[PDB]
C-alpha cells in the first residue's frame, strides 16, 4: 500500500528539504514493498482556522503520523496545541520538532505526543551532577509560580530527597512583576551562597537588576541558571561569571526533521507487519470514531530505538520525551560567552578552561558564609526571664545585688506589650534573669553574639492540624524556630518525645518535676473530685501547653482534660491572680516555677511532691554545629559550680 | 442569551422543544431568551464550526452543554474553544463531565465533577466504619494512574488508622495483550478488601479476568470509582453483585431537569454580578478574528460565576473547573443487578443503610459470618 504521513512546517522552505529527505530516506530503506508518501501545509497565525486546516488535511489523506514544528512567532506556548488536539481525538500520533515545555509531558490531557527535544525540567539533572561534583550542599532554589516553574522544583526537590539533602527555602514570584526586591531581601540573610534561578527571560532581567542594586551579586556568590534565562533581554543586565548551559542542537529544524522521518520510517515496518493494517479515518466529519490501532503504533513507535542520526542515537523515555541528551556548559566572561564543560549522559567533563567567578576569583568559592551572630526567642516567665519596661532615656534602669554586684541586663524587643487587641506595636522593653545569666556566660565562652527577641504568639509551643489539612503545623515558639525566624531557645523549655523528633537538645541543666497549687486531699495517681468533674473545682491548664498535650495522651484524664477544654488560660500570671483570689480552684505545672511563687508569693502551698520527672534544654535545630559545643559547656559549668552560686543567688532568696 | 447543545442519543426534539418553551420559566430574578442547537455526531470540525457559528450569529453570554455518549477526549476541545473566544461554558453529564486537573490558564470550563481525592476519601471514610483495613490496590496502565497511586498514598497518611497495604499491582488490560501473564498475577493474591481503577472495557476485562481465577465468592469486596461503570443505567454481565461506587448527588434526574440547573446557576451569576454593578457584560465572540488579550471586566464576571446557591444546594466551583463540598451518595449492586443507595455523605460525616455488610452467595441466600454476633445492652 501507499502509506502517507502528514507535516506542519514553518517557512514551506523546510517542506522542500523535508520531501527531499524522506525521498532519500525511501530509496535508502524498504525491500520494494512499502512506499512512503509526504503532503505538509503551512502554518497559520489562528488557532481555530488552524484545527480547521488540520482535519482539511486529515481528510486529504490517510495520515499516519504528523510532524510540528514552530515558527518564527516567540510565542512557543499555544502553537503545536491546536494540532495535539485535533490528532489525538483519532489516537493519530503527533510528534513535536523543538518544543520545550513542561505541560506537553503529562499524559492525560494531551493523549498522543511525542518530542525529539528534552523540556526544560529536565535542566535539573545537571545541576544536581555540578552540584555533587563542586561539592556544594547548603542550596537556594528560586523559580517562579507558572505552572513550567513548579515543575522543575517537583524534580530536583526528589532527588534531594532521595539523597536527603532538604535543600533550604525556595522562594517563588509571581511571573511579570516589578519590585522582586522582598524576595531577595529574605534570602540575603540566609546562609547559603548558591542560588539557582529558573524563570522567563523578562523576569530575569529584573531580578538580575534587582540583585546588582542589592550587591548579591558579590564575590564568593555563585550563580547557575537555565537556558532560557540567559538570551533575550536577560543578556544586556546579566551579572558577570554566571554558569549557564545550551543545548546543542537548539533551534536547528533540519537534523530534527531528518531522525524524525528515520525513526517514522523505521516504525511504519513493525507497525504494518503485525496483520492491524486497518487504516486511518479518512474525514474529519465521516467517522466519530477513535482509531482502532493508534495506541499500539504508539506503543511501538516509543520503544522504537534509532541506529545513528545527525543528533545521534535517539530513544524515548516512558513519559513520551526524549532521554540522553547532553549540554554544554556555559560562562560569562567579559560580556563574551565562552564554553567551560560538555554534559555527558550522566556525568560532566570539563575541557581546557577556567571558570571566572563573579568576584574574578580563582578557586572554588565554597558556600555557607559562616554565621556568628544569631537570633534567639525567648518567653517571660517569672524565676527565669524578668522582662520590665526601658527607661525613660532609652537605657535600662541600673540596679545591683544585695551583695554589692551588677545585675546583667540585656536589651529585648518583642511583643504588641498589649496581649489582648493591638496590631502592631514592638517597642523594646528590657530582660534580666537567671537564664538571661547563663546565655551570657554561654556567649562570653564561645565568641558569638546574640540578638534577643521576644516570641510573638505567647505560646510555649505544640503541634496542631489546621483546619481543611491534614498536614501538622508547629505554632508558638517551636513553629518560629523551625520556620527560620530564630536560631537558638534560650528558656525553660521542657525535653520530651514530641519535640525530640525535630530538635537536638543539649543535656539537661535543671531537673524539675511536676505539681498542683492550691491556696493556703487531690492526689496524683487519681482523685475521684478530679476522675469525676464537680461543679466547683476545675482542673484546667494554660492552653497550648505540654501538659495539656499530656492529658490529651491519656484515658481518664483524657476525661479530666476534655472537661478542662472550656477553660483555658494564656499565661502564668493569669493563672496565679485566678488563684489568688478564689476565682481558680486547680493548677498543674511545673515544680521550680511554682515552689519560687509559693516562696514569693504566701498564703499558696503546692499540693504533693513531683509525681513526674523531666528537665530544662536548650533548643536547636537539628544539625546545628553549636551542640556539642553547647552540652559540654553546661555539663563543665555543673562539674564547676557555678550553677550552685547561681541558684543560690536567683531561685532561693534565702527563704 | 443563553445557549444549549445536545449530543448523541435518542433524537430529543422533543426534548428540545420542551427545552426552547420556556423563555420566560421563573427560574431566577429576570430570564435570558434561551435558545437550542444540536449537533448530528461529534466531532472537531462538526463542534468548532456549530459552536463559532451560534456563537458568533447569536451574540451569547454563557452557553450550556450536554453529553454524549461518554467517549474521552472531548472536554479538551470544550477548553480550548472557552480559552479562544473568552465565553463562559458549563458541562452537566456523561464523558465530558470528567475533571480535567491542568485546565489552560485563561480558561473558563467549569465542569460538574469531583476529583479522584474527594472520591479517595469518600471511600476511606466507608472503609474505616466496617473495619476492612486490606488495600489490595489494582490499577490498569491508564493515562490517569499515576494520580491515583500518589492520591492513594496521600490520603492514606491523612487518617489516623494504620491502613496496612498489602499490595499494589499494574496490569495491561487493554484490547490485546497477553492473558495468561495477568491470570498468573490475579491468581496469586490474598485480600478481603480490593480498589480498582480502570476504563469501562479494561473494568469488563478485569472483572471476567477475576471470575475466571475465583475472586469474585462472597469472601472478597470490590470498590471503584466513578470513572467505570459507564452508563449507570445497564449495568453489563460479569459485574460483581455488591460493587461499591461513589457518585455525586442527581444520579437519578432526567436530562431535562439537569439542564434547567444549568440554565439556573448561569442566571443567578448575572443577578449576583447584576447588584453588584447593573448590567450584564457584552459578548465576545470573534472566532474569526481570535482576538483579545486579557480583560478584566470578563475576569471579574468569571470571578463573581464562581460561588452560587439555589433550591437548597451548594454549587461552589474551585478555582480548577471542579466543584467543591458536594453530597456525594454511594451506590452499591443490588441482588437483583440494580443500582442503589447505600449510603450518603454531608458535610464529612457518613451514614449507612446496612448497620452491617450483606453478604451474598452464587445462589444468593444471604450467608452470615459465624464468627460475628450482636450484643444487646442500655445504659
Ligand atoms: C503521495 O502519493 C499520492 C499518490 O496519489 C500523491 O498524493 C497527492 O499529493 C497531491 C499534492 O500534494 C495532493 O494534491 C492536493 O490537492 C488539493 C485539492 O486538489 C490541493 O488543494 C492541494 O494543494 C494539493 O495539491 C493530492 O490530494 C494527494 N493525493 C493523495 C491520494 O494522497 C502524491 O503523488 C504523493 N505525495 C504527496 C505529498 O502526497
Ligand atoms: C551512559 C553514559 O554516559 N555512559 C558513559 C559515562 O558513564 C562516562 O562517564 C562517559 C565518559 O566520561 O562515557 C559515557
Ligand atoms: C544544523 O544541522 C545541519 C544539518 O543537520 C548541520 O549541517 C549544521 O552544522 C547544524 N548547525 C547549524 C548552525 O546549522
Ligand atoms: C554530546 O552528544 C553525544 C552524547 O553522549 C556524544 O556522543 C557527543 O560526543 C557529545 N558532544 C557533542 C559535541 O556532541
Ligand atoms: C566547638 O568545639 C570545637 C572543637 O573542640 C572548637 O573548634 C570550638 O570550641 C567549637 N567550634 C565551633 C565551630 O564553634
Ligand atoms: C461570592 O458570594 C458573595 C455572596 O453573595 C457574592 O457577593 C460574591 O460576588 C461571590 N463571589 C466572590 C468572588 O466573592
Amino acid at each position: 500500500k501507499i502509506v502517507n504521513i502528514g507535516a506542519v512546517l514553518s517557512t514551506r522552505k523546510h517542506e522542500q528539504m523535508f520531501r527531499e529527505a524522506v525521498n532519500q530516506a525511501n530509496k535508502r530503506h524498504g525491500s520494494w514493498k512499502i512506499q512512503l508518501n509526504a503532503t505538509s501545509v503551512t502554518h497559520k497565525p489562528n488557532a481555530i482556522q488552524m484545527a480547521l486546516s488540520v482535519c482539511e488535511d486529515l481528510i486529504s489523506s490517510q495520515v499516519y503520523a504528523i510532524l510540528v514544528s514552530h515558527p518564527p512567532t516567540p510565542n512557543d506556548h499555544f502553537t503545536p496545541t491546536p494540532v495535539s488536539y485535533t490528532a489525538g481525538f483519532y489516537r493519530i500520533p503527533v510528534l513535536g520538532l523543538t518544543t520545550r515545555m513542561s505541560i506537553y509531558s503529562d499524559k492525560s490531557i494531551h493523549l498522543s505526543f511525542l518530542r525529539t527535544v528534552p523540556p526544560y525540567s529536565h535542566q535539573s539533572s545537571v545541576w544536581f551532577e555540578m552540584m555533587r561534583v563542586y561539592s556544594w550542599n547548603h542550596i537556594i532554589l528560586l523559580v517562579s509560580d507558572d505552572h513550567e516553574g513548579r515543575a522543575a522544583q517537583k524534580r530536583l526537590e526528589t532527588l534531594l530527597e532521595e539523597r536527603e539533602s532538604k535543600a533550604e527555602k525556595v522562594l517563588q514570584f509571581d511571573p511579570g512583576t516589578k519590585n522582586v526586591t522582598a524576595l531577595l531581601m529574605e534570602a540575603k540573610e540566609l546562609e547559603a551562597r548558591v542560588i539557582i534561578l529558573s524563570a522567563s527571560e523578562d523576569d530575569a532581567a529584573t531580578v538580575y537588576r534587582a540583585a546588582a542594586m542589592l550587591n548579591m551579586t558579590g564575590s564568593g556568590y555563585v550563580w547557575l541558571v537555565g537556558e532560557r534565562e540567559i538570551s533575550g533581554n536577560a543578556l544586556r543586565y546579566a551579572p558577570d561569571g554566571i554558569l549557564g548551559l545550551q543545548l546543542i542542537n537548539g533551534k536547528n529544524e533540519s537534523a530534527h526533521i531528518s531522525d524524525a522521518v528515520g525513526v517514522v520510517a523505521q516504525a511504519v515496518h513493525e507497525l504494518l507487519e503485525k496483520e492491524n493494517i486497518t487504516d486511518p479515518p479518512r474525514g474529519c466529519v465521516g467517522n466519530t470514531n477513535i482509531w482502532k490501532t493508534g495506541p499500539l503504533f504508539k506503543r511501538v513507535l516509543m520503544s522504537s530505538k534509532y541506529a545513528d542520526g545527525v543528533t545521534g542515537r535517539v530513544e524515548f523515555n516512558e513519559d513520551g520525551d526524549r532521554k540522553f541528551a547532553n549540554y554544554s556548559i556555559m560562562n560569562l566572561q567579559n560580556r563574551k560567552l565562552v564554553q567551560v564543560g560538555i554534559y555527558n549522559g550522566t556525568h560532566v567533563i570539563p575541557n581546557d578552561r577556567k571558570i571566572i567567578w563573579p568576584g574574578g576569583e580563582t578557586e572554588k568559592p565554597r558556600g555557607y558564609q559562616m554565621s556568628t551572630r544569631l537570633k534567639i526567642v525567648t518567653i517571660h516567665q517569672e524565676p527565669f526571664v524578668y522582662v520590665k519596661p526601658t527607661l525613660s532615656d532609652g537605657t535600662c534602669k541600673e540596679e545591683f545585688t544585695v551583695n554589692g554586684d551588677p545585675v546583667k541586663k540585656v536589651i529585648c524587643t518583642g511583643p504588641n506589650d498589649t496581649s489582648p487587641g493591638s496590631p502592631r506595636h514592638t517597642v523594646p522593653q528590657c530582660c534580666y534573669g537567671f537564664c538571661i545569666d547563663l546565655l551570657i556566660k554561654l556567649a562570653r565562652t564561645m565568641n558569638f553574639t546574640y540578638e534577643v527577641h521576644l516570641v510573638a504568639d505567647g505560646k510555649f509551643g505544640t503541634q496542631e492540624r489546621v483546619n481543611n489539612s491534614n498536614k501538622k503545623e508547629w505554632n508558638g515558639m517551636m513553629g518560629e524556630l523551625l520556620s527560620g525566624q530564630a536560631d537558638m531557645i534560650v528558656a525553660p523549655l521542657t525535653i520530651n518525645n514530641e519535640r525530640a523528633q525535630y530538635i537536638e537538645f543539649s543535656k539537661p541543666f535543671k531537673y524539675q518535676g511536676l505539681t498542683i497549687l492550691v491556696k493556703k486531699r487531690i492526689t496524683g495517681i487519681n482523685d475521684p473530685r478530679l476522675r469525676n468533674p464537680s461543679d466547683k473545682f476545675i482542673y484546667a491548664t494554660v492552653k497550648q501547653s505540654s501538659v495539656d498535650i499530656y492529658f490529651r495522651r491519656q484515658v481518664e484524664l483524657s476525661t479530666m482534660y476534655r472537661h478542662m477544654e472550656k477553660h483555658n488560660y494564656e499565661s502564668a500570671a493569669e493563672a496565679i491572680q485566678a488563684v489568688r483570689d478564689n476565682k481558680l480552684h486547680a493548677f498543674i505545672w511545673d515544680s521550680a516555677v511554682l515552689e519560687f511563687e509559693a516562696s514569693q508569693k504566701c498564703d499558696l502551698v503546692t499540693t504533693g511532691e513531683l509525681f513526674f520527672r523531666s528537665g530544662f534544654g536548650i533548643g536547636m535545630r537539628k544539625d546545628s554545629p553549636w551542640k556539642q559545643n553547647v552540652s559540654l559547656s553546661i555539663l563543665k559549668s555543673h562539674e564547676n559550680g557555678f550553677m550552685e552560686d547561681l541558684d543560690k543567688t536567683w531561685v532561693r532568696y534565702q527563704e | 442569551t443563553v445557549a444549549v447543545v445536545f449530543s448523541s442519543s435518542g433524537p430529543p426534539q422533543a426534548q428540545f422543544r420542551a427545552r426552547l418553551t420556556p423563555q420566560s420559566f421563573l427560574d431566577l430574578p429576570l430570564e435570558i431568551q434561551p435558545l437550542t442547537v444540536g449537533v448530528n455526531t461529534t466531532n472537531p470540525s462538526s463542534l468548532l464550526t456549530q459552536i463559532c457559528g451560534l456563537l458568533g450569529a447569536a451574540h451569547v453570554h454563557g452557553i450550556v452543554f450536554e453529553d454524549n455518549v461518554d467517549t474521552e477526549a472531548v472536554a479538551q476541545i470544550l477548553d480550548f474553544i472557552s480559552s479562544q473566544t473568552h465565553v463562559p461554558i458549563l458541562s452537566i453529564s456523561g464523558g465530558s463531565a470528567v475533571v480535567l486537573t491542568p485546565k489552560e490558564p485563561g480558561s473558563a470550563f467549569l465542569q460538574l465533577g469531583v476529583s479522584l481525592e474527594q472520591q479517595l476519601q469518600v471511600l476511606f471514610k466507608v472503609l474505616e466504619e466496617y473495619d476492612w483495613s486490606a488495600f489490595a490496590v489494582i490499577t490498569s496502565l491508564h493515562p490517569g494512574h499515576a494520580l491515583f497511586l500518589e492520591g492513594v498514598r496521600a490520603v492514606a497518611d491523612a487518617s489516623h488508622v494504620s491502613w496496612r497495604l498489602l499490595d499494589v499491582v499494574t496490569l495491561e488490560l487493554g484490547p490485546g495483550g497477553p492473558r495468561a501473564r495477568t491470570q498468573r498475577l490475579l491468581r496469586q493474591l490474598d485480600a478481603p478488601v480490593f480498589v480498582a481503577y480502570c476504563s469501562r472495557e479494561e473494568a469488563e476485562v478485569l472483572f471476567a479476568e477475576a471470575a475466571q481465577a475465583g475472586l469474585v465468592g462472597p469472601g472478597h469486596v470490590w470498590l471503584v470509582p466513578n470513572l467505570a461503570l459507564g452508563s449507570t443505567d445497564a449495568p453489563p454481565a460479569t459485574f460483581p453483585v455488591g460493587l461499591i461506587s461513589v457518585v455525586t448527588e442527581s444520579w437519578r434526574l432526567s436530562l431535562r431537569q439537569k439542564v434547567r440547573d444549568g440554565v439556573a446557576i448561569l442566571a443567578l451569576g448575572a443577578h449576583s454580578y447584576w447588584r453588584q454593578h447593573g448590567t450584564l457584560p457584552a459578548p465576545a465572540g470573534d472566532c474569526r478574528v481570535h482576538p483579545g488579550p486579557v480583560s478584566p471586566a470578563r475576569e471579574a464576571f468569571y470571578r463573581h460565576l464562581l460561588n452560587v446557591t439555589w433550591e437548597g444546594r451548594d454549587f461552589s466551583f474551585s478555582p480548577g473547573g471542579y466543584l467543591v463540598q458536594p453530597t456525594m451518595v454511594v451506590i452499591a449492586l443490588n441482588r437483583h443487578r440494580l443500582w442503589e443507595m447505600v449510603g450518603r455523605w454531608e458535610h464529612g460525616v457518613l451514614y449507612m443503610k446496612y448497620p452491617v455488610w450483606p453478604r451474598y452467595s452464587a445462589s444468593l441466600q444471604p450467608v452470615v459470618d459465624s464468627r460475628h454476633l450482636t450484643v444487646a445492652t442500655l445504659e
